[PDB]
């Protein structure tokens, strides 16, 4: 009953239908990053008894980010050659 | 003209990963699918050396040990601390 | 082999490192309701406190810089903590950032001191009623140890930070290497590492206070 | 850019004009110095 | 409260397990000699470099 | 000393500026009084 | 109530809590007594 | 000194208590793991092979292409689950 | 080799800047034990002003060790 | 090369300049402990008179390390 | 070998940081003597800060010493 | 030439005559702290007799710096 | 040999430290003097604390001398 | 020749002797600042003892400085 | 030669473990002064203690210098 649905709702056959019904302009990129931040915020943070997990996630994410950034310079000391 | 909040949002396992994952996975393996899933993910990363081990490993271990110590010892103290500040502003105004 | 962590990163040929710097900006969100959650109430209290404490001495004119000083100290206290993590980058140890954060402030203070209070600012070069035997040998010293302000004001912080990262890297490396030999030495050095880690958690804020306090009283003088 | 200016020029105006007149000069000096030093090292390595 | 396997997976698992066990033993056997010899010949090379710097210090 | 490979100084400085004199002066400018 | 309100709502209910912008144009819009 | 040694004796009692608390949680894990004391039955092999052939049927004609995402995501994640055991066997190797 | 031993020497020399810190440390702790012995009340601020100097001495101690390494391992 | 080994020697020697600063810093902050314990009603001025000296005595070793760097890389 | 020479020399001329330890020790034990002669009551708390200083100065001592034995031969 | 080598080394190990000025000024300013505490109405004369000391410490601590700069540029 | 020189060079330079012993014992018996001269009822107690500090710093210096020696007879 | 090397080395080394001068002078003025802080009916005699101590320390440093200049311009 | 200059400079270095003993003597005497100026009646014992401290510091310096003599004639 709807053209645009949550990408999980849509099927594989109409997969490209979803890919083409949606927009791509940078404004529609900010209007996505914002939605992500605000889902996280209003679901795990803006609550009267926020916990560690309300924060630890972004930290342990930034961690993996800056690990991926560094992969190149770390292929030079693998303790074993044939992995 | 503003909305209120819940009492506590999405509950979480290990303090890091959400549970909704677990339930979404309940139908097929139920309970002991996610844990072995992660164990395998990690033994894989380690085996093929997608994650080589060095000093920074132990640095991370130490920082994390410190942090969990701190929280598991001071958490609710800080929580009541903050709720106290809130009720205190409420009163000092009220 | 290990200055690596200070090398400026770009995952590819693009300008990334300007994102390692604005990330903290959102570990300190802004409130819109009157009451709010914990993570905001806490920092709010913290800031009320620290201001009421440090901006006491200053006169009324000098009380216009509260924003700048507390933002400075907040930014730096964030950066120097975050940099602790396993594989994170400290955008301060890039000496250039420290120079660009030090100089303008010191210069603008001196300029407020010489735009107004000209004779008196000039006078602070000669402590009151010193022996008239040595005047030049004193108004040389004061005027050389003035220009020395920003240089140290930056370099102190810079190298202070750097040394901790370097020391932890090296201790952990020797930890693994001794683990090759034996077990107990590794635990020795690991506990050593815990101590060092705490001490760095500490200096990383001590230096912020130092910095924005030096500046505060430099404004106290030349206001 | 209208949202940008209406987010970062309504509040931050009285600061850049009344107070911070004296820091921009310092930043110009900073630019002077960085130019000088980058030029010097560019020169010295152009040699080698 | 255990949840009975949707048998497809109970099948798919242990097969692959023993496949991997065989793969591992095979890799070990097939790989040992090549590395042994490359390292021993590199040892010849390093002894030669040692005597080189001995005579060409 | 990689703090002396001057190539990158311009961007580091400019971004430091952008941050220290824009974002925080927005956030902290909104904090409130008891 | 309180939690459903904002700072402007306090401007609304209590004008004496108002942080006036004339005698103290800057932040924190008042002195530190 | 001797008091620290006495504290160690109390710590040993505490360690026994730590073992005592761990065992019921472990017993719940054991209840899930107590299903098989011998290798699995070859009775449902028919069910599994037939489900496999039905998957092949859904595949060949191009009818499974009417699925929703979440289902295929789940399927692939459990596929990779099964997969990790291959590297596990390598570990044994 | 010669540059190597020279690095070694420069390192063994730069090691010594720690004595200022060791001194300042013992000094300020003595000062603290005293200012408490004759005023056991305001322990809190005494301890605060103890560690704030502790830090401002270890800073320079580690300046020196840092330059030592900076030479030894990375020129 | 000797012509640079000597640079290494000189810088490693001059490193130790800041030992006097280590001292002066510790000394001053102990004296501040004391003069705050005696008449606790002057913390303020007795702090403004301490970090001033901190600045002085740090500057006068940071100069020396700057000179070591200069000798090395110039 | 010249590197052997510079190694032994680095060890020696870097084993000097002990001066910090010594001076701070003297100063702390003296401050104890005095603060105690004044008030003989709080001996426990006083000796506590005393041990704090004792070990915290031996700290930098062993820092310097482990750096010495770090670059003695093993590097 | 090793001539310039030891010229450099001499400047470098001669600029050490400033830790004096360091500790001297530290002690001076602490003494001023106290002698202001016990007598807060002599501020003026006190600061003057403090500057008299700070100067003639800095001067004779700086002569070593100046000697290094000299011996290097000219001789 | 060149190294045979560095032997004695270092085994001699490895005693620069007893400076600490000097300054310590000085300050130590100074504070002891002042003690006995402000409250003579503590003589033995503070004498014990003094011999404590004495032994401590003397040991620091003398084990530094042992360092010197083990360098000598490497 | 290397004579210049060793002479520069020994001179820039011997010139350490001014550290003690700075330190002394500082301690002197500190003690004086105190003594006057408590007891201002002594200005003249105080200042006199002060100048005497200053001169003594400065001279015990001047000896080494002057003999360093000797070793340089003479040998 | 090589051992000649070696021992030369080894002793010229070990001869610096004396400034600490010197300053220690000085400080112990300053402390004696103050103590006496508080309690002018226990002069005798103050002085006994002080002369002992002098014996000790002088002993330490003399050993640090006997080191140098042995280096000379090792
Ligand atoms: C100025 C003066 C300065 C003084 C400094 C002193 C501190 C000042 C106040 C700050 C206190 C922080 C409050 C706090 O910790 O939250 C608890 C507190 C309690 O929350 P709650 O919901 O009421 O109850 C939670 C229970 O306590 C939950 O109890 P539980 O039984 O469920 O335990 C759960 C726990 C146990 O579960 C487990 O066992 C999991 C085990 C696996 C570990 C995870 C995997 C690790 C992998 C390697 C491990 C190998 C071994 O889960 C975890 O292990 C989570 C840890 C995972 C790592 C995440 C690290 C984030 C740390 C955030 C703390 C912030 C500290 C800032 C201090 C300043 C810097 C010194 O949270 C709050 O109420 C509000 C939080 C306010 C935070 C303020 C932050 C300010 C902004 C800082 C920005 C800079 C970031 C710095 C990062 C470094």
């Amino acid at each position: 009953p709807l053209k645009d649905r949550r990408l999980l709702e849509v099927k594989l056959g109409e997969l490209p239908s979803w890919i083409l019904m949606r927009d791509f302009t940078p404004s529609g990129i900010a209007g996505a990053f914002q939605r992500g931040y605000y889902r996280y915020y209003n679901k795990y943070v803006n609550v009267k008894k926020g916990s560690v997990a309300g924060l630890s996630m972004v930290l342990a994410a930034y961690v993996v980010f800056n690990y991926c950034r560094s992969y190149k310079e770390l292929k030079h000391e693998r303790l074993r050659k044939y992995h | 003209p503003v909305p209120p909040l819940p009492e506590h949002g999405g509950k979480v396992r290990l303090g890091l990963i959400p549970e909704e994952f677990f339930q979404f996975l309940y139908p097929k393996t139920g309970v002991t699918g996610p844990y072995v899933l992660g164990t395998g993910l990690i033994l894989y990363l380690l085996s093929k050396e997608i994650y080589v081990i060095t000093a920074e490993t132990f640095s991370a271990i130490s920082t994390i040990g410190v942090l969990v110590y701190i929280v598991k010892k001071y958490g609710a103290s800080i929580g009541a601390f903050a709720d106290k500040l809130n009720e205190q502003k409420i009163a000092q105004l009220e | 082999n290990l200055f690596a962590s200070f090398i400026a990163p770009t995952m590819m040929g693009l300008p990334i490192v300007t994102l390692i710097i604005m990330f903290p900006s959102l570990l300190f969100p802004t409130p819109k309701r009157l009451i709010n959650n914990r993570t905001i109430s806490i920092q709010q209290w913290l800031i009320q406190l620290t201001s009421k404490q440090m901006m006491a001495i200053h006169n009324q004119k000098g009380q216009t810089w509260s924003l700048m000083l507390m933002s400075l100290i907040m930014f730096i206290g964030s950066t120097n903590i975050l940099g602790l993590l396993p594989h994170s980058f400290t955008p301060t140890t890039q000496l250039s950032m420290n120079l660009g954060m030090a100089i303008p402030l010191w210069s603008a203070t001196v300029f407020t001191g010489f735009r107004y209070k000209t004779k008196t600012s000039l006078a602070h070069f000669l402590p009151q009623g010193t022996p008239a035997l040595l005047i030049p040998m004193l108004v040389i010293i004061e005027t050389i140890s003035l220009f020395i302000q920003p240089v140290a004001l930056a370099v102190r912080l810079t190298a202070n930070i750097t040394a901790g990262h370097l020391l932890i890297h090296l201790i952990g490396g020797a930890t693994l290497a001794l683990l090759n030999i034996n077990t107990m030495t590794a635990f020795i050095t690991f506990t050593i590492l815990i101590l060092l880690t705490i001490l760095e958690f500490a200096v990383a804020l001590i230096q912020a206070y130092v910095f924005t306090l030096l500046v505060s009283l430099y404004l106290h003088d030349n206001t | 850019l209208q949202s940008l200016i209406k987010n970062v020029w309504i509040p931050l105006k009285p600061y850049y004009t009344q107070v911070y007149q004296e820091i921009w000069v310092g930043m110009g000096l900073m630019g002077f110095i960085v130019y000088k030093i980058r030029s010097a090292d560019k020169r010295s390595k152009a040699l080698k | 409260p255990p949840v009975q396997v949707s048998p497809l997976i109970k099948l798919g698992r242990y097969s692959a397990l023993f496949l991997g066990v065989a793969y591992g033993a095979k890799r070990y056997n097939y790989l040992k000699p090549r590395a042994e010899e490359e390292r021993r010949i590199a040892a010849e090379e390093k002894k030669k470099q040692d005597e080189l710097k001995r005579i060409e210090r | 000393m990689p703090q002396l490979d001057t190539s990158t100084w311009f961007i580091t400085i400019t971004s430091m500026i952008m941050t220290l004199f824009i974002l925080f002066q927005l956030k902290i400018s909104n904090y409130s009084y008891p | 109530p309180f939690d459903q309100m904002t700072i402007e709502d306090l401007n609304e209910v209590f004008p004496e809590t108002k942080l006036d912008k004339k005698k103290y144009p800057y932040w924190p819009h008042r002195p530190i007594e | 000194a001797q008091f620290v040694r006495n504290l160690a004796e109390k710590a040993p009692v505490l360690v026994n208590a730590a073992v005592t608390y761990s065992k019921p949680r472990l017993a719940t894990f054991w209840h899930y793991a107590k299903v098989e004391l011998v290798p699995p039955t070859p009775a449902e092999i028919p069910t599994a092979i037939q489900s496999l052939k039905k998957i092949v049927n859904s595949a060949q004609t191009g009818s499974f292409k009417q699925l929703t995402v979440k289902e295929a995501l789940l399927n692939g994640l459990v596929a990779t689950e099964v997969l990790m055991w291959f590297y596990v066997g390598e570990i044994i190797a | 080799d010669i540059d190597t031993a020279a690095k070694f020497i420069g390192a063994g020399a730069a090691t010594v800047g720690v004595a200022g810190s060791g001194a300042g440390i013992g000094t300020v702790f003595g000062s603290l034990i005293i200012g408490y012995a004759r005023n056991p009340s305001l322990k809190q601020q005494l301890f605060s002003y103890a560690i704030l100097g502790f830090a401002l001495s270890e800073a320079m101690g580690l300046f020196c060790l840092m330059v030592a390494f900076l030479i030894l391992f990375a020129m």
